[PDB]
RNA sequence: CUCUUAAGGUAGCCAAAUGCCUCGUCAUCUAAUUAGUGACGCGCAUGAAUGGAUUAACGAGAUUCCCACUGUCCCUAUCUA
RNA sequence: GGAUAGUGGCCUACCAUGGUUUCAACGGGUAACGGGGAAUAAGGGUUCGAUUCCGGAGAGGGAGCCUGAGAAACGGCUACCACAUCCAAGGAAGGCAGCAGGCGCGCAAAUUACCCAAUCCUAAUUCAGGGAGGUAGUGACAAUAAAUAACGAUACAUGUAAUUGGAAUGAGUACAAUGUAAAUACCUUAACGAGGAACAAUUGGAGGGCAAGUCUGGUGCCAGCAGCCGCGGUAAUUCCAGCUCCAAUAGCGUAUAUUAAAGUUGUUGCAGUUAAAAAGCUCGUAGUUGAACUUUGGGCCCGGUUG
RNA sequence: GAAUUUGGACAAACUUGGUCAUUUAGAGGAACUAAAAGUCGUAACAAGGUUUCCGUAGGUGAACCUGCGGAAGGAUCAUU
């Protein structure tokens, strides 16, 4: 006897046993409940358009240094608020007030990534081009 | 505080493309790999190794 | 259609085609260097007339056509040429300038994306507006 | 709407893709072989493994079992043709026992070199793809070919591709035409 | 803090509530 | 940190039938509200059997709003004893 | 009994109180059409399946109906509900979840092209029709094969240098011919088409995971890098670059979802004294489980399969 | 045998009302988390300077204090 029923009639009892103890499972609780639509403000999607409404600098996590110049923005999708990295060395400048901004991922599944607090998105596209070809010499971005 | 972007990227000196000999991409490449790491060429410093010091 | 808003523009040499490529011209694009220059093609030549358009295959120099399939890259005015050394013309200076200029807040602040789309679609209308 | 076409890979990445000892073997065989890049090992050990699930599972089926008898004598007659498995292992565990080298031999970029018709087995991967060596009465322009060890007594160079045939080729056609203006005609 | 001064607080919180849900109707 | 009491208003509650300022401030109710309700509280001068708070039910008790209803009214007219 | 194509509380009149349910009824949710199947896959499993086939439902939302073998049809009609076209204001006409195409929504998806030659379908039928279907355009969704160099001589130390030479081909371009319904492209090709063969391969990295620099200049907890640990505060192997090198390679990276990893859902196969976890204790319904015992052993044959 | 029409069933749909579900504004109140180099004290880790902790009750700026019963996860496995 370990814990739990061996008889050859006792399939539902494990099933449902095992239907109880599957709630527990953070990913598929997830899964079932259908958090990333109702929460996580991409509705379960990777990507989302959304526009700029201001610079901020925030400061990284202890015991790090150096603000990560961020950029509020808001969703076209369906109207939220969130805070989204710029990643480049600087890379900023390209990126103006109240422009429109393509939002992603930031690597984690949300649970904000690195130093940076509360930062759960990053910028891969402003105004239709490029950051990474934007923040390299190859194109440039439109005038706005 | 906002305004430095550029702090190392921008304002510090910027080398520049220096004109090279193509290498030869392919097979090509794959035969380079493979004279300079396993003919026994002097670059072995005792085991393996793949860069000067 | 709110975003399209044809191109009015005169042709001086050369003819344009309904899919043809251009090299659209910024009113500050340098030639010498990478600027206002994109390598997009038109979608359909029109013949523009009393509030109603008829599409046009072709037309030749020294005359006054509308562009199906640009302004979306391109914000007031500019050349559309097909040469490589091809300078863009004058600014064309008028001789009013923008002079009354006011403050504009939306009200319901959860509409700003509209906002700062109409007040970017509102500068490529009117030529004067800034 | 039309029937679906049926498509499947041929390849599979390494579980481990910064592994010393495989990336140096994988190497090894590249250079050793004359091959444009991992993708054809990855691909020759793909089709290996299929080979190797396929064996295991008929050595599980029952011995003389019919379904045993007839897949088994079928795979070693496929491996003795293509070459790669020799003409005294037919036992079904040979098969299991194969290796790398003993598919990448029978290569028609391997055997071509093998037959001296090449200098090097990077001559022959380039004499190939200039659509020089032909089997038969058909110019094979790729590396890869899995000769059937009955090709192998005729592969020689094609009739075009001006190494065993009539014409004189296209930079020695052009360098005729400026020696006779160098001749002064 | 102590496990039970948190759950004294917490229920010191719940009384709150309770009765500004009942004044509420 | 002081001056100071017998103790210095605790739990509660409030512009409350208790708040002068005051038609207090915010919200809601309306087109418009010195009215009503919900909040806030250094509360002239709230407060614990001089009972404090909350209460189902009850009330020819005081107040506010809604539906219905109508000569209360717009705007009066007619009939009977 | 009526109606139906007929069976049937399918509907109707009388009669009795029946029927389902902890073996989960009923109710709620589904970002649920179902299945053949797909991804991952030692085994067992987990997840997906709107979309090439089969069955189902629908044609903006219901409802109703003629014709018709077959419709509750919608490239049919009737009316209501919401849109919405035109108007000469009296009226009239509507359903792209067909092919294209356009707006909107978006992370997200192609041409308002050609043709019935292929496959088949309809007729009165060999012949006509078919945005069914096929062909082409867009297509780095995905999938297959594999161009970017190969060989001498010379000079030097099996290999290296802006030391040189003769060969080979396609990337192209293109007569014809083929390919096709006329086609483009694919295969074969007269002639043109290599020399820094500029006819120039990229995407991410070089502290570890995880292969590859204690190189140089910049920067000085700034800029920034970093999926995690962590790197920068004047010696940065981690930043910005230069050089060199590493991995995959015409592909690589980034974000989300899922699978294996996960023996971190454990039936196989988890753990519960201290890491999270034995109910305060006992009874007890459902459920699950539950001692042994009844023809065995001889002997004789017919006769199979493997040495 | 058109229009027109009597009684029925099928019933779209509208009004009002009820109920349920999902989003959503709200004066004000009360929480949680993050960033902290803030103020106040030092509650716990040593017998943490009153041993610690549990349940319950009351009180106090705040950690917390105290009464009652319990545990050692105690600072005692120890008095034939
Ligand atoms: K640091
Ligand atoms: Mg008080
Ligand atoms: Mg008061
Ligand atoms: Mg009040
Ligand atoms: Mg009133
Ligand atoms: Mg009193
Ligand atoms: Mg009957
Ligand atoms: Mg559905
Ligand atoms: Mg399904
Ligand atoms: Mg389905
Ligand atoms: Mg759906
Ligand atoms: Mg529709
Ligand atoms: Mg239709
Ligand atoms: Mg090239
Ligand atoms: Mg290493
Ligand atoms: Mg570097
Ligand atoms: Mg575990
Ligand atoms: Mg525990
Ligand atoms: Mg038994
Ligand atoms: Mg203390
Ligand atoms: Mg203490
Ligand atoms: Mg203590
Ligand atoms: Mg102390
Ligand atoms: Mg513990």
């Amino acid at each position: 006897g370990k814990g739990k029923p061996r008889g050859l009639n006792s399939a539902r009892k494990l099933r449902v046993h095992r239907r109880n103890n599957r709630w527990a499972e953070n990913n598929y609780k997830k899964r079932l409940l259908g958090t990333a639509f109702k929460s996580s403000p991409f509705g379960g999607s990777s990507h989302a358009k959304g526009i700029v409404l201001e610079k901020l600098g925030i400061e990284s996590k202890q015991p790090n240094s150096a603000i990560r110049k961020c950029v509020r923005v808001q969703l076209i999708k369906n109207g939220k608020k969130v805070t989204a990295f710029v990643p480049n060395d600087g890379c900023l400048n390209f990126v103006d007030e109240n422009d429109e901004v393509l939002l992603a991922g930031f690597g984690r599944k949300g649970k904000a990534k690195g130093d940076i607090p509360g930062v759960r998105f990053k910028v891969v596209k402003v105004s239709g081009v490029s950051l990474l070809a934007l923040w390299k010499e190859k194109k440039e971005k439109p005038r706005s | 505080s906002l305004a430095r972007a550029g702090k190392v990227k921008s304002q510090t000196p910027k080398v520049e493309k220096t004109e090279k000999p193509k290498k030869p991409k392919g097979r090509a490449y794959k035969r380079l790999l493979y004279t300079r790491r396993f003919v026994n060429v002097t670059l072995v410093n005792g085991k393996r190794r793949m860069n000067p010091g | 259609d709110k975003g399209r808003f044809y191109a009015f523009g005169r042709v001086f040499a050369g003819t344009v085609k309904s899919g043809q490529k251009v090299r659209i011209q910024g009113p500050n694009y340098v030639p010498g260097k990478k600027d206002d220059l994109f390598i997009k093609a038109i979608q359909r030549v029109v013949l523009m007339m009393g509030r109603f358009v008829e599409p046009i295959d072709d037309c030749p120099a020294g005359n006054i056509i509308g562009l199906v399939g640009i302004d979306q890259f391109l914000l007031k005015t500019g050349t559309l040429t097909t040469s490589e050394t091809a300078h863009n013309m004058k600014v064309m200076k008028f001789s009013v300038s923008p002079v009354v200029q006011v403050a504009v807040e939306v009200k319901n602040a959860n509409d700003l994306p509209k906002l700062v789309e109409g007040l970017k679609r509102l500068s490529k209308s009117d030529p004067c507006v800034l | 709407p039309r029937a679906p076409r049926t498509y499947s890979k041929t390849y599979s990445t390494p579980k481990r893709p910064y592994e010393s000892s495989r990336l140096d073997a994988e190497l090894k065989l590249a250079g050793e072989f004359g091959l444009k890049n991992k993708k054809e090992i990855y691909r020759i050990s793909f089709q290996l493994s299929k080979i190797r699930r396929a064996a295991r599972d008929l050595l599980t089926r029952d011995e003389k079992d019919p379904k045993r008898l007839f897949e088994g004598n079928a795979l070693i007659r496929r491996l003795v043709r293509v070459g790669v498995l020799s003409e005294d292992k037919k036992k079904l565990d040979y098969v299991l026992a194969l290796k790398v080298e003993d598919f990448l031999e029978r290569r028609l970029q391997t055997q071509v070199y093998k037959l001296g018709l090449a200098k090097s087995v990077h001559h022959a991967r380039v004499l190939i793809t200039q659509r020089h060596i032909a089997v038969g009465k058909q110019i094979v322009n790729i590396p890869s070919f899995m000769v059937r060890l009955d090709s192998e007594k005729h592969i020689d160079f094609a009739p075009t591709s001006p190494f065993g045939g009539a014409r004189p080729g296209r930079v020695a056609r052009r360098n005729a035409a400026r020696k006779a203006e160098a001749s002064g005609e | 803090m102590r496990a039970k001064w948190r759950k004294k607080r917490t229920r010191r919180l719940k009384r709150k509530r309770r009765k500004v849900r009942a004044r509420s109707k």
